[PDB]
């Protein structure tokens, strides 16, 4: 038999802070890399997806995620606290389908993911997400990008950087970010900026990348990858 | 009957660029008439209209809850709502209520906001949307306002067309049935304005 | 130190401490007797008080016609074990129409007092009682502990200085199966006795006698209807 | 069943029968009717006989209670409005009690009817039963406010016995009650056969 | 109201009427019955037309989610246990009769789900109010690996005897074939009836309704 | 559900609990109330208001009912919370008795709700004392405190909040039957006692009368302004 | 820092033994048993003289034979006598008789260990009741007066003192007390004993004083009723 | 479990609450904060936090929220705290609206949330709302109006108020150039700009780096906009130009 | 049975009720009122069931009292018409309903007189003129012939004592007492009953 506690975990410090979630935003500063670029053509997300041992089977599990047609997600930080995350976004996406049948706004949708992630700051007997997210999305004729951190807090992007290193992807980003790029030299600089920081040699089984237009969301093929991923296109 | 109780009837009607939307006036308990000035067309934003008909109550409950969840909506979303969007709003909040429903069968008439598309649909007391490129009717004297409108209507209409189309569908429907009447209160929605008329029409 | 807080927590020792503790509580409470023969159940118990001018506590509580307590340890806890008793005792009545044995009542108390002693928060009952009974097997002497287990006993003495009775019930254990109802109630005011010390004795004011068995029902005894019991006593050794 | 109240100058009348029936057969003709709630309180019993025994006993408990706390006497419109808002929990449930809560008040004599459906209403007069038609008739021809403490006896005891000459369900004993600012007293519980003889002679 | 479904050597075609009636007058006359389960996987609908739209959508939700969860197409079997269960949960309080069909990784597979929760695995089935019409062209003409075009021609005569016949039913026919690689969705496959165009024309002219009051009021 | 006991007892038989809730009001602004013979008034200092500030919204003299008024000291979050919990009960009570609320009542309540936050599971003591002034049915006026333990008690003249026991000694000395004769010579007696220790006072006295049959009657800081010149000429007259 | 049911080395409850300590603050109040009926003496301790005397009630009625006096933490004391009112209102009801004073005590007793954190209703007791309690009433079997105590343990008692002072109160009423005195000797010696006791001296408006006897209800001494004992100082 | 228990809902030795006043210390590290009351409207001004190249810029607002029909919001704290309790008083007001047919009035829908508010800080064990929210609108009762919010649950009316970094500082300066009664909104926004010129931590000051939403009565309805980022340019030229006249 | 009647002026309410209580064939009370005092210019007048009248109008008498003290201010006829009929529409589909016709009449500092009626279903209608009851079958009619927007005071008690006269002719039950009530721009004020 269980009880459950009812307490807050996260509480506020004598300097004024929450110890918590500071400590929550270095768990995803000592992960994975991740960026994305928005182009007014499409957005693009990509990941550092390092297996180690080769042993793994790299197509069983991803880290780019799609949450409906036109919505998909990347992460840094934690893969288990990512994946219910992921479940989570999906079924809002679902219950907005059913009352308004009407596929999801991208801001609407990180909005209400934020509020679960609000929740877990709050709520009794629960620790906060490590995972800083990544939301892409296509409606009303112009592309998103978003981030949503381990507070609750949600901010638009043109071009972020996230996991190690992302103090130089940002400023690596804010030099070869350009407006009205094309959703095909996204792909080129975001692969690029990944490079950054990789060390081991990239194959098109070290990182994994997906891409949202108007066509909708989906996850490049490890084919797709190998063309982009050889220096040049 | 549950909806002869009160009386009623809605119609809502296509055009070129325009929609137009008319109900009967009268409030009434079974046979003796109570209020000559009753509302049952609703603003919804500005270039989009609901009418309700079936059980006074219900009327008026609907409306205020659907403005209540209206309200929440052009809130949390920096935009105003798209008529296929109050559409599902109206479906999904009528089918909350299945093993007791509300007594009333909404007709919702606006232009599509951007886009300056017309729409036009009816549903049911549990709440089933059907859209139509015509007409759509509710009310005591559905039979009677059918009967009109697939005699007087026309594919493409100008808004000038279009209201004396739905005004002469309503006014003599309306005179066939007991429960309405009293006046007949048409709203001819366009993209530059809203008119507003109140017809003359029997008073018995 | 660190583990005397909860019943939760386990010493290293491989002991739960705040049990332990609770044991104590029957320690600071007075003394009771209690025995049996082969016919009846007596139950001879020391009343405390906390002036002169107030009267005693009642140390003696009635549950059903046939099974009685003496209790030692917290008030409030011996009442309130003693409702679970008193309304164990009707359920059976009002469903079987049969008193209920008493080897099956002292399980219960041995099944209701465990459930607090291992989840957070809750406490031991800490209250000791000397149950006696009469049934189809004949009479019983049980004995409940703060802890869940429950003793079978011929004769046994529980509270304050409670060991100086403790040793005159193990040297005449085998009078007592023999003994008739009124010598059997003199041998527990006996040891009763023992645990005072050499200046005061026992008078109608402090002592309870319960009694139960085949003649009679449990029936408590108090200022003068003790007296009969009293009188023709063996007097206090040196 | 004929149970009437009303009141006047010196007080409050109540007067009731004692004929209580199961269908046809009578079951008790020495039936308390004038219910003793408080000291300074009476109800009466009409209707369901349960129904109006263990309310209006919850009601003293209820007054006694408030006396405690506040230190005073319990107001008639009070005891009046707390035994309506108890028994309208169960309206329409097959509850039916037809009483009249009498008092002196620190605003004068007080007289309240409340029912089982969740009627309560003040008034100067009331007859409740299945004989208050007959006694209504009676009672309202030789009513005064000025009335004498002597005549208002009179009044209240022959209206009770022209209602059980006429209905079936109405009998027994006429039972009286007087209510003064001090309290209540028991005033007479007179027989309907010996009164026979009285009106007669 | 009369929809119908069948199993051809490829796949299967699925076919459903146009007309929507409130008690014993038509209300709409072009109305999808065909309702979208998954990208494979269609359900012809009868009974409550509120309780088959609301069904539908929950269990094209659910799978949905399912399908993104597993990572691969979902199963006909998966799309008829979830109907059976909840059907079942409720006592045929929602009038849903449901015609199911789609091709799998095993197959095709067909099935009949009925508003109290029993379903059926048939090469044919016929269900709502002209489905007895509709029967009867299958218990005729029906045969085991039949073209796809004639498969296409053995539903359209099914679905048009209840329309002619039945007075539930009426107006156009709409047909959805799925197979293992190709899925076509023709929404207006024959339209048997129309409305004879009216010669005499009723326009009221302008200014022929009298008007008490007047106002106007302009937008943005 | 929170179920951890915040309110526990001592090893020298204290609250601390319920004291650090006395320590609460003892910071709070003072709050003063005497009881006169036909009026019964009671006045708040020390608001500290940056004078940009509205003075309608931070007003701690609130009535609870049409007979019933009360002004607070303390944690003024925590009191807002007691008022409108005050309120409902005023209108509970009508609705179950036909009679109002008289001023014993609703101060039993007040003193209830207090004890009950200092012995319930996962509930924090209101850090707050409440002046309760009214009048009763009979015509008989009536002066009440209340404090986070929940006890109660009737006073004709008591001050509470900062500098408390300073008021407190003044009106010890103060309070007699000639200096709450008339209504506008009770009303002078609140002035006095809240310059004892309030800064210059004018514009930081806020007070509130009311009569036997009239309702509560907020006067405002020019009405204030003349009764302050009054007294200053009558401490003159002897100097 | 620990839970509210543990248990010390010494074999007893922290909280409860915490709550006698309490009552050690309180104001003292003398009860004694007689033949003639029970008296009830404590100090109101007016603090200043601004505050009404008549507000402070430290003897309070239960029923029309039954008077209780209080000491400690009044606050909590107002929540057992309300419970205590409301038990023989609910006995009346089912029984129609009056309860004895032990049977009135014993209700108030089953309240005393009603407090806990885990396992319990939301609206349950989180720490005991800090009041020391004396039941002086008449019944069947005669005057009767009974201690009740934090514990729950209640007793018996002939003359028992109870607050601040108790300790020095109780050697004072051993010397006194005998079998066969009488009411008006009862209302004496309380008086003697209890101006002793207190820091102020004895005065009408200082001390409260209430009797429950056979032949009428209990009564509460008003101030011109009091001046006949008083005098005898 | 009462080991890892860090008790939010605890009274100090001192007779104060911890978690709220360091919660009130979250606040004072947030962007600067204020908002006036005119005559003829009323307006908030808030320094942006979210200053950075490649921000995309989606919202209306970053820190203004709109509530009612008739009233606004500014928020100075934890951001995600904050879409909570906007939310909710969105919620309050539309059940306003449901039973009454009516637009909240002003000091209702601030009062309901200061409820809540107070309600974590008195019970159920969690952390308090580190959010601090400045409130305009306007109702049939009073018109015009400005309220302050704090994570206690303590509110107040204002005629010029400042919450967040530099608070103290900043409502001294409101202190110096309000003038009472005769106030309107064209020297209210030359107001507000001047405090935020002088407060903040970077100085020059751009329009990108602040935002400004008024609230006007217009035609028989209550008109809210957020101020566009060429009206907001030419209000900070016109102060620029002001302190550039102040050495002759 | 119970009868009520409303006239709305261009700056007053006048409203009327019958002062009987009546069960099965006897008349209890002689002097019934049957208008509730909601705020300083607010009347309810309250008819249906014998349990749910004096329940359902009391709990929003008291309701509205709570908004005038938390507040300081009441509320509008408007806003009062709108709650009670939240509470009657909500209850409707409940365990426990509350069958009451009633009649709200109120004045508007800025909007001014205001005239409810409101059905026991809880259908709110905005009316000049208004009556409950079967009484309101032979009365209605008489209003509609001799109203006017601009009636005097003085002309509409002479038109409410005309449709009183009506239910002494024509109507089956005897109904000899009525209450008469104005509500203006300074309150509520009492007539003299008008009693046959």
């Amino acid at each position: 038999a269980k009880r459950g506690y009812s307490f807050s975990l996260t509480t506020f410090s004598p300097s004024g802070k929450l110890v918590q979630i500071e400590y929550a935003l270095a768990a995803v500063a000592g992960g994975a890399p991740s960026v994305g670029i928005k182009a007014a053509n499409g957005v693009v997300l990509a990941t550092e997806k390092k297996q180690k041992s080769i042993l793994y089977d790299e197509r069983s599990v991803h880290k780019v995620e799609p949450i409906t047609k036109h919505i998909g997600l990347v992460y840094s930080g934690m893969g288990p606290d990512y994946r219910v995350l992921v479940h989570r976004a999906r079924k809002l996406a679902q219950q907005y389908y059913l009352v308004y049948q009407e596929p999801i706004p991208t801001a609407q949708l990180v909005q209400r993911v934020a509020s679960v992630m609000q929740e877990y700051t709050q709520s009794g007997g629960v620790r906060p997400f490590g995972v800083s997210l990544l939301i892409c999305g296509w409606n009303e004729g112009r592309p998103y990008l978003f981030q949503s951190d381990p507070s609750g807090a949600y901010f638009a992007w043109k071009a972020t950087a996230m996991g190690k290193n992302y103090v130089n992807g940002k400023t690596f980003l804010e030099k070869r970010y350009n407006e009205d790029l094309e959703l095909e030299d996204a792909i080129h600089t975001a692969i690029l900026t990944l490079k950054e920081s990789f060390e081991g040699q990239m194959t098109e089984d070290n990182i994994e990348v997906g891409i949202c237009n108007e066509a909708g969301f989906r996850r490049l093929t490890p084919t797709e990858v190998r063309d982009y991923l050889a220096a040049i296109a | 009957s549950i909806m002869s109780y009160n009386g009623g009837a809605v119609m809502a009607m296509k055009g070129k660029n325009c929609v137009a939307i008319a109900a009967d006036r009268r409030f009434g308990i079974q046979a003796q008439m109570v209020t000559t000035d009753f509302q049952k067309i609703f603003p919804m934003g500005d270039r989009l209209y609901i009418g309700l008909a079936g059980l006074a109550t219900d009327v008026q409950t609907v409306a205020q809850r659907l403005k209540f969840r209206l309200n929440l909506y052009e809130l949390k979303e920096g935009r105003q709502i798209k008529p296929y969007t109050l559409m599902s709003m109206v479906a999904n909040l009528l089918y909350e209520k299945r093993f007791g429903p509300y007594y009333t069968e909404p007709v919702i008439a606006g232009l599509d906001p951007k886009t300056f598309k017309p729409f036009i649909c009816s549903l049911d007391l549990i709440g089933c949307p059907m859209v139509t490129d015509d007409f759509v009717v509710s009310g005591t004297c559905s039979e009677q306002m059918y009967g009109m409108c697939e005699s007087l209507w026309e594919p493409n209409m100008d808004p000038e067309h279009l209201f004396e189309t739905i005004s002469q569908a309503m006014l003599n429907a309306v005179d066939r049935d007991a429960v309405s009447g009293m006046g007949v209160i048409v709203h001819v929605i366009e993209k530059d304005k809203i008119t507003t008329r109140t017809l003359k029409a029997r008073m018995d | 130190n660190q583990y005397d807080n909860d019943v939760t927590v386990w010493s290293p020792q491989g002991r739960i401490h705040q049990i332990e503790y609770a044991m104590e509580a029957v320690k600071q409470g007075s003394a009771t007797v209690g025995l049996k023969s082969k016919t009846h159940a007596v139950l001879v118990a020391l009343k405390r008080a906390q002036s002169e001018l107030a009267a005693h506590q009642k140390k003696i509580l009635h549950v059903d016609n046939h099974i009685g307590i003496s209790i030692a340890g917290l008030t409030a806890d011996a009442r309130l074990l003693c409702n679970f008793m008193r309304q164990e005792c009707l359920d059976s009545r009002f469903v079987f129409d049969r008193p209920l044995p008493v080897s099956r009542l002292v399980s219960l108390i041995g099944s209701k007092t465990q459930i607090p002693t291992q989840r957070y928060g809750r406490r031991p009952y800490g209250v000791g009682l000397l149950i006696a009974g009469y049934d189809d097997m004949g009479p019983h002497i049980f004995q409940t502990c703060p802890s869940a287990n429950y003793f079978d006993c011929r004769a046994m003495s529980i509270g304050a200085r409670s060991q100086s009775a403790r040793t005159y019930l193990e040297r005449h254990m085998s009078e007592f199966m023999e003994c008739n109802l009124d010598e059997l109630v003199k041998h527990g005011l006996r040891a009763l006795r023992e645990t005072l010390p050499a200046e005061q004795d026992l008078t109608t004011k402090n002592v309870s006698i319960g009694i139960v068995g085949k003649d009679l029902e449990f029936t408590i005894y108090d200022d003068d209807d003790v007296s009969p019991f009293l009188d023709g006593l063996e007097e206090r050794p040196q | 069943t004929t149970t009437l109240a009303f009141k006047f100058l010196h007080g409050v009348i109540v007067a009731a029968d004692s004929r209580a029936t199961a269908g046809a057969y009578i079951a008790s003709q020495t039936v308390k009717k004038v219910i003793e709630i408080n000291p300074y309180l009476l109800g009466t019993m009409a209707g369901g006989a349960a129904d109006c025994s263990f309310w209006e006993r919850l009601l003293a408990r209820q007054c006694r209670i408030y006396e405690l706390r506040n230190k005073e006497r319990i107001s008639v419109a009070a005891a009046s409005k707390l035994l309506a808002n108890m028994v309208y929990q169960y309206k329409g449930m097959g509850l039916s009690m037809g009483t009249m809560i009498c008092g002196w008040d620190k605003r004068g004599p007080g007289l309240y009817y409340v029912d089982s459906e969740g009627n309560r209403i003040s008034g100067t007069a009331f007859s409740v039963g299945s004989g208050s038609v007959y006694a209504y008739g009676v009672m309202d021809r030789g009513y005064s406010y000025d009335l004498k403490v002597e005549e208002a006896y009179d009044l209240a005891r022959r209206a009770i016995y022209q209602a059980t000459y006429r209905d079936a369900y109405s009998g027994g004993a006429v039972n009286l009650y007087h209510v003064r600012e001090d309290g209540w007293i028991r005033v007479s519980s007179d027989n309907v056969a010996d009164l026979h003889d009285k009106y007669s002679s | 109201t009369t929809i119908a479904g069948v199993v051809y050597k490829d796949g299967i075609v699925l076919g459903a009427d146009t007309r929507a009636t409130e008690g014993m007058v038509v209300a709409d006359k072009n109305c999808s019955k065909i309702h979208f389960i998954s990208p494979n996987i269609y359900c012809c609908g009868a009974g409550t037309a509120a309780d088959t739209d609301m069904t539908t959508q929950l269990i094209s939700s659910n799978l949905e989610l399912h399908s993104l969860t597993t990572g691969r197409l979902p199963r006909v079997v998966t799309a008829n246990r979830m109907l059976k269960q909840m059907l079942f949960r409720y006592q045929g309080y929602i009038g849903a009769a449901l015609v199911l069909g789609g091709v799998d990784v095993t197959g095709p597979h067909l099935y009949s789900i009925y508003p109290h929760g029993s379903t059926d695995k048939l090469p044919y089935v016929t269900m709502g109010s002209g489905s007895l019409a509709a029967m009867a062209v299958f218990e005729d003409k029906f045969r085991p690996d039949m073209e796809e075009e004639e498969a296409k021609k053995l539903v359209s005569e099914a679905i048009a005897a209840g329309i002619f016949n039945d007075l539930g039913s009426g107006s156009n026919i709409d047909l959805c074939v799925i197979s293992k690689s190709k899925l076509d969705f023709l929404r207006p496959f024959s339209v048997p009836n129309k409305k004879g165009t009216r010669l005499g024309r009723y326009r009221c002219e302008k200014g022929t309704t009298a008007v008490l009051t007047e106002k106007v009021t302009p937008l943005e | 559900s929170y179920d951890r006991a915040i309110t526990v007892f001592s090893p020298d038989g204290h609250l601390f609990q319920v004291e650090y809730a006395q320590e609460a009001v003892k910071k709070g602004s003072t709050a003063v109330g005497v009881r006169g013979k036909d009026i019964v008034v009671l006045g708040v200092e020390k608001k500290s208001v940056a004078k940009l500030q509205d003075e309608r919204t931070v007003r701690k003299i609130c009535a609870l009912d049409d007979n019933v008024c009360m002004a607070f000291a303390g944690l003024t979050a925590d009191a807002r919370i007691v008022i409108n919990r005050a309120r409902v009960e005023c209108q509970s009570h009508r609705l179950t008795v036909e009679d109002p609320v008289t001023v014993e009542y609703i101060t039993r309540y007040i003193a209830s709700l207090k004890q009950r936050y200092t012995q319930s599971n996962g509930r924090r003591p209101f850090g707050i004392s409440a002046l309760i002034v009214g009048f009763d049915f009979d015509g008989t006026p009536r002066l009440y405190q209340t404090d986070p333990s929940g006890t109660y008690h009737a006073w004709k003249a008591n001050a509470i909040g900062r500098g408390a026991k300073s008021v407190r000694e003044f009106l010890e000395k103060n309070y007699t039957d000639d200096a709450i004769e008339t209504d506008d010579l009770t009303i002078k007696l609140v002035i006095k006692a809240l310059l004892e220790v309030v800064q210059s006072g004018g514009k930081n006295i806020e007070l509130a009368v009311m009569r036997r049959d009239q309702p509560l009657k907020i006067l405002n800081p020019e009405e204030i302004e003349k009764y302050v010149a009054e007294i200053e000429k009558e401490k003159e007259e002897n100097e | 820092d620990r839970g509210v049911n543990t248990f010390s080395p010494e074999g007893r409850l922290f909280q409860v033994e915490y709550a006698i300590e309490a009552i050690k603050l309180g104001s003292t109040a003398i009860g004694i048993q007689t033949s003639e009926g029970v008296c009830l003496a404590v100090e109101k301790r007016i603090t200043s003289p601004l505050m009404e005397p008549s507000s402070i009630e430290k003897i309070v009625e239960i029923d029309a034979h039954i008077g209780c006096a209080m000491s400690g933490l009044i606050a909590d004391a107002k929540t057992l006598i309300d419970k205590a009112r409301v038990e023989t209102q609910n006995h009346w009801f089912t029984y129609n008789e009056t309860m004895t004073v032990e049977s009135v005590t014993q209700a108030v007793s089953n309240l005393a260990l009603q407090f806990g954190e885990e396992d319990a209703d939301p609206g349950a007791m989180s720490r005991p009741f800090g009041v020391a309690l004396l039941f002086g009433g008449v019944d069947e079997k005669g005057p009767q007066l009974f201690h009740m105590d934090p514990s729950g343990t209640f007793v018996q008692c002939d003359a028992r003192a109870i607050g601040s002072a108790s300790e020095g109160a109780q050697s004072s009423l051993q010397e006194v007390y005998h079998k066969s005195m009488t009411l008006k000797e009862a209302i004496k010696s309380s008086l003697i004993i209890l101006k002793q006791v207190m820091e102020e001296k004895l005065n009408a408006t200082n001390i409260e004083l209430a009797t429950v006897q056979p032949g009428q209800n209990f009564h509460m001494f008003t101030k011109e009723e009091l001046e006949e004992v008083i005098k005898d100082i | 479990s009462r080991r890892y228990d860090s008790r939010t809902t605890i009274f100090s030795p001192e007779g104060r609450l911890y978690q709220v006043e360091y919660a009130m210390e979250a606040i004072g590290h947030a962007g600067t904060c204020l908002g006036i009351l005119a005559n003829d409207g009323v307006l908030l001004a808030a320094e942006r936090r979210n200053i950075h190249k490649l921000l995309d810029e989606v919202f209306f607002s970053e820190k203004i929220y709109k509530l009612n029909e008739d009233m606004a919001c500014s928020v100075a704290g934890i951001t995600s705290d904050a879409n909570v309790l906007t939310n909710e008083l969105r919620l309050i007001a539309q059940r306003y609206l449901l039973q009454y047919q009516e637009p909240i009035p002003c000091e209702q829908l601030v009062t309901a949330l200061c409820d809540i508010k107070q309600a974590y800080t008195q019970f159920g064990g969690k952390r308090p709302f580190g959010v601090s929210l400045l409130y305009i609108g306007w109702d049939k009762h009073y018109g015009f109006q400005l309220y302050q919010s704090d994570p206690s649950g303590n509110y107040g009316g204002w005629k010029a108020t400042c919450i967040g970094n530099n608070s103290a500082a900043a409502v001294s300066m409101l202190k110096q150039d309000y003038k009472e009664g005769e106030m309107t909104l064209k020297s209210a926004l030359a107001l507000a700009v001047k405090v935020l010129n002088k407060t903040m931590d970077v100085s020059k000051l751009s329009a990108e780096k602040v935002e400004i939403a008024t609230l006007t009565r217009e035609s028989g309805k209550t008109v809210i906009r957020v101020l566009k980022q060429k009206e907001v340019e030419q209000l900070i030229k016109k102060h620029e130009e002001e302190e550039a006249k102040a050495e002759r | 049975m119970e009868y009520l009647i409303g006239i709305q002026g261009p700056d007053y309410v006048l409203v009327a009720s019958d002062r009987v209580a009546a069960s099965n064939i006897v008349q209890m009370k002689d002097d019934h009122d049957k208008m509730f005092k909601m705020s300083e210019k607010i009347l309810l007048l309250c008819v249906g069931e014998a349990g749910d009248t004096v329940q359902f109008a009391e709990y929003i008498q008291k309701n509205v009292q709570l908004y005038k003290m938390r507040n300081g201010y009441e509320l509008s006829p408007t806003a009062a018409a709108n709650f009670t009929r939240r509470n009657l529409a909500d209850c409707l589909r409940s365990r426990t309903p509350y069958h009451v016709n009633l009649l709200l009449a109120g004045y508007d500092e800025h909007e001014g007189p205001a005239l409810y009626y409101m059905d026991y279903l809880a259908a709110l209608a905005k009316a000049p003129f208004a009556a409950h009851g079967y009484g309101a079958f032979l009365t209605l009619s008489i209003l509609d012939r001799y109203y006017t927007p601009t009636i005097s005071r003085e002309r509409a008690v002479e038109l409410l004592r005309k449709c009183l006269e009506e239910l002494q002719k024509r109507f089956i039950l005897n109904l000899p007492t009525f209450s008469v009530r104005v509500i203006d721009k300074d309150g509520i004020h009492n007539l003299e009953n008008i009693a046959f």
